[PDB]
């Protein structure tokens, strides 16, 4: 199962 | 053996042609078992192994929506980059993205991964304490003060020491006639005369899983390596992969000359040379 | 900031003219990821060629695996055609069912 983003660069 | 997932994202712009195709793919091991593209008809996470069709549709629709939210997230990194770089909105640009989880034979965490590039260059990584960062360049010294502002690495431990580790040992039991089965190659030696006086031998891997072998040439039991052509390892399209090993040898000497062949799936490394019969 | 496509040409099984079998073309350690990849039967591009999901290896070049199945004949010539933003015309590379 994929990791869930929450930051942008 | 030891066992690992790994999910890897590529994000390319295209200015004039939409926005940025998001393409994410994840492995066990060197068996692809997902996949999202961005551009497909109707983009959903999608099986690629038969022992994951089994999940059911709260996993297909979950990680359909995960994949897209990330598919936007990439869009903004990319203009972000841009940024970064003092670069033009007129080219076309490419972010990647691997991480996931290594376990060893006993089952636990080996250690964790989580790597990013800009352009086909290392741009930001997790350290192996998954707790701190090593940036490559001033651009991604930008990202690792957000990073460490916001915590991030603590949300990553996270996922890399639980659900990646869980999933990782739900899809290996799940799949373990496959994914826990090393087929060991089939091996051969070939020999083509070049000219009058020299040959060729070229050792063959063929139908092996997993992907990594060890072949290399001796001669009078020396390693051969910088007179070794290798090719490099490539799928036979069945799960299988495919290697060989040549050297070019005097005619009369073939004798003195054996192939050795190590991988996981035999119990003890092999030895072979040309057999004119 | 570019890298050129490694290209090897070769069947799934070991070739026997009148057998069914699959020519596989495996483009691999290029950047960026756009590239074209025709499987060819006598000159001529064959119609029906599928191929893998865009994927990377550990130092960030793409890989494709594109593949066709055919019957091999001691006559008819397969070849692999690449093009890709690192060369100036299309490389060709034939089927040499030794290698």
């Amino acid at each position: 199962v994929s990791f869930i983003e929450f930051v942008g660069w | 053996g030891s066992h690992s997932m790994r999910y890897f994202y590529t994000a390319m712009s295209r200015p004039g042609r939409g926005e940025p195709r998001f393409i994410a793919v994840g492995y066990v091991d060197d068996t692809q078992f997902v996949r999202f593209d961005s551009d497909a008809a109707s983009p959903r996470t999608e099986p690629r192994a038969p022992w994951i069709e089994q999940e059911g549709p709260e996993y297909w629709d979950g990680e359909t929506r995960n994949m897209k939210a990330s598919a936007q997230t990439y869009r903004e990194n990319l203009r972000i980059a841009l940024r970064y770089y003092n670069q033009s909105e007129a080219g076309s640009h490419i972010i990647q993205r691997m991480y996931g989880c290594d376990l060893g034979p006993d089952g636990r965490l080996l250690r964790g991964h989580d790597q990013s590039a800009y352009d086909g260059k290392d741009y930001i990584a997790l350290n192996e304490d998954l707790s701190s960062w090593t940036a490559a360049d001033t651009a991604a010294q930008i990202t690792q003060r957000k990073w460490e502002a916001a915590r991030v690495a603590e949300q990553l431990r996270a996922y890399l020491e639980g659900l990646c580790v869980e999933w990782l040992r739900r899809y290996l039991e799940n799949g373990k006639e496959t994914l826990q089965r090393a087929d060991p190659p089939k091996t051969h030696v070939t020999h083509h005369p070049v000219s009058d006086h020299e040959a060729t031998l070229r050792c063959w891997a063929l139908g092996f899983y997993p992907a990594e072998i060890t072949l290399t040439w001796q001669r009078d039991g020396e390693d051969q390596t910088q007179d070794t052509e290798l090719v490099e390892t490539r799928p036979a399209g069945d799960r299988t992969f495919q290697k060989w090993a040549a050297v070019v040898v005097p005619s009369g000497e073939e004798q003195r000359y054996t192939c050795h062949v190590q991988h996981e799936g035999l119990p003890k490394p092999l030895t072979l040379r040309w057999e004119p019969s | 900031i570019q890298r050129t496509p490694k290209i090897q040409v070769y069947s799934r099984h070991p070739a026997e003219n009148g057998k069914s079998n699959f020519l596989n073309c495996y483009v691999s350690g290029f950047h960026p990821s756009d590239i074209e990849v025709d499987l060819l039967k006598n000159g001529e591009r064959i119609e029906k060629v599928e191929h893998s999901d865009l994927s990377f290896s550990k130092d960030w070049s793409f890989y494709l695996l594109y593949y066709t199945e055919f019957t091999p004949t001691e006559k008819d010539e397969y070849a692999c055609r690449v093009n890709h933003v690192t060369l100036s015309q299309p490389k060709i590379v034939k089927w040499d069912r030794d290698m």
